[PDB]
């Protein structure tokens, strides 16, 4: 009920958000000659809706491979040369994460974008296939942090005795439903990550324990290897970069 | 109850307690760690704000 | 499952003194590391571990198995020159070079010993890391805090020392075995 | 009582003045006139070296905090101004994690600040501190932005609409944030700061 | 109970979900030595939690400029040779909807990376900047879908009283608010677009309609724009990619 | 106010052995000043105060 | 706390009087000591002026 | 909760002395960053 | 509380109270004086007249 003077003794009291974000100081003026609607009716066939915890729970593939009778088994037991020298024991693949999923996935590469810090909790899926008359055994295996700590605490515990005391799981071909799964807690130092840069731990490995056997020399079978995160945490909103450690200065 | 134990003197006692043994295989279990848990006892003081905490 | 398997039937008291359930127990008890002569003495920190050699501590064995630690831990420490000195916390940063300052210039916490009267340094070393958990041998953290010790006057000499784990101290995550050797060294 | 950590925290005081200008070409948008590390002991913004050593004046809970090694806190600006209502803006304030440079309205946390709304003693605004862990590291080597983990992040403030003004008035005007730490926190006494006085040990 | 023979006479009726999508047509066996927690305690400060729908309707920048008393008013009325040649009248500035946000902003870019469909409401938000003793007065307006009908059609409509009963807010810079907020409801054949092509319909424009004037010649005043949608909907599962009109075959 | 502000949630016991929320408690810590060689000592009085040089006691800094 | 004033300025000169240690060996012999010092338990301070320029890091070059 | 212009329509009807003489015109603000005491207890004999 | 905080023998208990918090900003605030003070304990006995204080 009075004249706005053209911005002398605007009311300082004023605060309200527009977007879920961007905090404003002033209100909008709701002023305009008409209010329409939304026109269209649906008229479609249902379809399941989308979310974004839903969205990033999505399984993702990670590998896929021939493995065949020529290739080497895991050793009983080391000798000097190869002690001294952090010898690694040798295995079909090798994954690293998180990474394998999320600077692997151009979808999930996507979907993280602009939000600062996460937490994961992985699942894993081994698939072979081959004849029933083949013969055989896999160990699908977790190595810990390993790369945050001495080159040779990640070296005197490569043999197959220690091998087949950390978590994982062993698949003989005997079994009819022919797949594993496999599930990986998070840990680490740091509470959270940013998905885009080199946040590298635990590494899953996959390993002979048994060679591949078949009546003829040269048989061969198939896998894949597929993968999950679940009990995911994201945090914080920045903008999508590269972040850089404690002696470097930003 | 390291005050207790400091002021009873002797070295035996250290604060009794009683675990809840599980996945017993043989007549032997494993101890959960939420029971092995002892009392800290200077969390209580912080959080009450006794005065000794400002030197008074 | 096809046993032939019965259980015991054995009372514990008639043969030894004691029975333990556990490996803390074992970590608990102090025994002897390396002997550090001269002036620039280097303890190891709360990341502990990663010794050469072959001589090492129980709780530097028991190291092996696990990924984590957690929790502070203890020194005793014996004088081969009988004396008083001091011990001190300090870090990478908080070193200085001006050539007329001394390890007592930082006012961190501080604890003096006439050695004459009482032999065995004891002392108890705290635990302040940003991280609730601590891979061994992290690297992560390079400013934690690492004890020194001084005479005044900086004179050389020798030490005894033997570590154990804190009450508040424990491990995590059960890694597999290193390989260990078990009897005496054959031949000469 | 007057040396509790929480009565030092609870004074505000006044960082340093910035021009805004001005009033025929005024500054293009996008334009930034402050950028803000969090910390109350960057060596950037407080102080100067003088004699190799790096003297920092400033206020005395970044005393408190130059003493201890670890510490935490989240924070409380007040900005405030020296203009007519004759002048007219809008200002635009990030918080950036590990950032740099202006970031659109979409991409990070924002707070648009009209400035004809602004009557005097200013107008309050927190930040939260998002970071890896829980205790931040204090002193710092770097002699411009903050190195990693001894902040956590930066605060950033610039034009989205340039300044325009009467002929009447003077072309340009003066913010000034003043600020206090909410919730504020120590651990682990000791650490070479010490008094200006002379600048030599004895010997 | 019974030895699995090695995949013969498997179990027939299995059927269970891994991700969000994906039917798979066998049990994996949660067999392992282990089962391992989270490790971490949170310990951080709370920040507020992101969502899809929220995410969506986040503010965002679309124009930015300055305005001054030189650029022309709009007319009256026509005359012939531009009555015939389909006449546009003259405007500070001019913004498609809805791909200004979509195709225009790279974070929304990506968070609508592989999905089919959707539905949208618009909002904006003009703020204009001056001095008290400036004179002005603007018209922000929506021009309908335009482009999908006749040339002719959007031509006759273009003069000042016409201009003046679409749908839209003026703005005095005697308010002391200075700032207007202005509702565009969906409005299509189509009940859904994909976003990441030409869907073009209704183009906002803003026009003068008094012009600027102060005391000294050569005044100006700056002005922006800023637009959130609301409302949405979105609708199916796809690659992304750009999609293809009925005559044309795929 | 206009805060994104929500209040904390961390655990005091997780992380470190103590938490201190007084400047008295660091000031009852007892730190080392200067040597004071030869026969007439002068030791400060509870005046205390106003030393020149560098070092100095954390007493003395408060 | 021998004070006729409930109140001290710090480094005050206007009681000159004011009790002061020493400290002898008998025979009057030259000696040196390490000394450190602390506030009592009935110790206080009061009135909060702002802070002194202070350095932080190690001296630079030599 | 207005913006205070600088002297534009300040309130009219404001009054209130200062000392025991001298009427004023309008209001001092009571703004300052502290509030602090008397300090010294008496400890003195008594006089009329 | 000296004479029973040296009679007890435990250094960590330092006689309790409890202070009266004031000005809470985060869940955070400012003891008064008044409340962290702490007992003297001879004033009583100079007030009372005790005979130990003529020494005999």
């Amino acid at each position: 009920s009075v004249t706005n003077t053209g911005g002398l003794m605007p009311s300082a009291t004023i605060s309200n958000s527009e977007g879920a974000t961007m905090l404003l100081n002033d209100i909008p003026d709701p002023t305009q000659n008409v209010f329409l609607s939304r026109n269209v009716t649906d008229n479609l066939f249902e379809v399941q809706d989308q979310n974004l915890i839903e969205s990033l729970s999505r399984e993702v593939l990670l590998g896929t491979g021939t493995w065949q009778s020529g290739q080497a088994e895991i050793s009983t037991t080391l000798t000097e040369q190869q002690l001294i020298t952090n010898y690694e024991q040798p295995s079909i693949r090798q994954i690293s994460l998180p990474d394998d999923i999320v600077k692997g996935s151009s979808f999930i590469a996507s979907k993280l974008a602009n939000i600062a810090y996460m937490r994961c909790d992985y699942e894993l899926y081994l698939r072979v296939q081959g004849s029933p008359f083949l013969q055989g055994l896999l160990l699908l295996w977790n190595k810990m942090n390993a790369d945050q700590t001495s080159k040779i605490r990640s070296s005197i515990t490569e043999h197959l005795r220690s091998i087949t005391s950390f978590p994982g799981v062993t698949l003989n071909m005997q079994s009819d439903s022919r797949s594993v799964k496999l599930v990986i807690p998070y840990t680490s130092e740091f509470q959270v990550f940013n998905p885009r840069n080199e946040n590298k731990l635990n590494s899953v490995r996959l390993s002979i324990l048994s060679a591949l056997r078949g009546p003829s020399t040269s048989e061969k079978a198939t896998y894949s290897i597929m993968g999950r995160m679940t009990n995911i945490k994201l945090y914080g909103h920045a903008p999508s970069i590269v972040s850089l450690s404690y002696p470097q200065t930003e | 109850d390291d005050a207790t134990a400091s002021q009873r003197g002797i070295v035996t006692q250290v604060a009794d307690t009683v675990s809840s043994i599980s996945n017993v295989v043989d007549g032997l279990g494993v101890p959960l760690l939420s029971s092995i848990s002892k009392p800290i006892g200077w969390v209580s003081n912080v959080v009450s704000n006794v005065a000794s905490i400002f030197g008074f | 499952g096809m046993d032939y398997a019965k259980s015991d039937s054995s009372s514990l008291v008639t043969t030894m003194g004691e029975q333990f359930r556990s490996l803390r127990m074992l970590t608990r008890r102090s025994s002897p590391t390396d002997v550090l002569t001269g002036t620039s003495v280097t303890l190891p920190g709360i990341t502990i571990g990663t010794d050469s050699s072959l001589r090492q501590s129980v709780l530097n064995i028991i190291s092996y198995m696990y990924r984590f630690t957690k929790g502070s831990i203890s020194y005793k420490i014996i004088p081969k020159i009988k004396g008083d000195l001091y011990i001190t916390t300090s870090s990478a940063d908080n070193i200085e070079l001006n050539s007329n300052a001394y390890s007592f210039d930082v006012n961190r916490a501080l604890h003096y010993q006439n050695t004459a009267l009482n032999p065995v340094v004891q002392v108890s070393l705290p635990y302040y890391c940003p991280s609730e958990n601590l891979v061994i041998d992290s690297t992560s953290f390079p400013n934690l805090s690492n004890l020194v010790l001084t005479n005044l006057e900086r004179s050389s000499n020798t030490y005894t020392v033997l570590v154990s784990a804190g009450d508040d101290h424990t491990f995590s995550q059960l890694a597999g075995c290193p390989a260990f050797t078990i009897g005496p060294s054959r031949s000469a | 009582d007057e040396m509790s950590i929480q009565y030092l925290a609870s004074r505000p005081y006044m960082l340093d003045r910035y021009t805004i200008k001005g009033g025929n070409t005024p500054s293009p948008s996008g334009t930034v006139v402050a950028d803000i590390p969090i910390s109350p002991v960057n060596y950037s913004l407080y102080g100067s070296i003088i004699r190799d050593y790096r003297t920092i004046f400033g206020a005395p809970v970044s005393l408190a905090v130059a003493m201890a090694s670890w510490w935490r806190a989240k924070i409380h600006l007040n900005l405030q101004f020296a203009k007519t209502q004759y002048h007219q803006c809008r200002l635009l304030v990030q918080y950036l994690p590990y950032g740099s440079d202006v970031q659109s309205l979409e991409n990070v946390l924002s707070q648009i600040i009209d400035i004809s709304h602004v009557d005097e003693s200013g107008i309050d605004l927190c930040f939260p501190s998002i970071f890896t862990n829980k205790w931040m590291r204090s002193y710092d080597p770097a002699t411009e932005g903050y190195t990693a983990g001894c902040a956590p992040g930066r605060i950033l403030i610039s034009v989205l609409n340039p300044l325009i003004s009467a002929s009447t008035v003077n072309d340009d005007i003066v913010m000034m944030p003043w600020l206090t730490w909410e919730n504020l926190e120590l651990a682990e006494p000791g650490s070479l700061a010490k008094a200006a006085i002379g600048f030599d040990y004895p010997a």
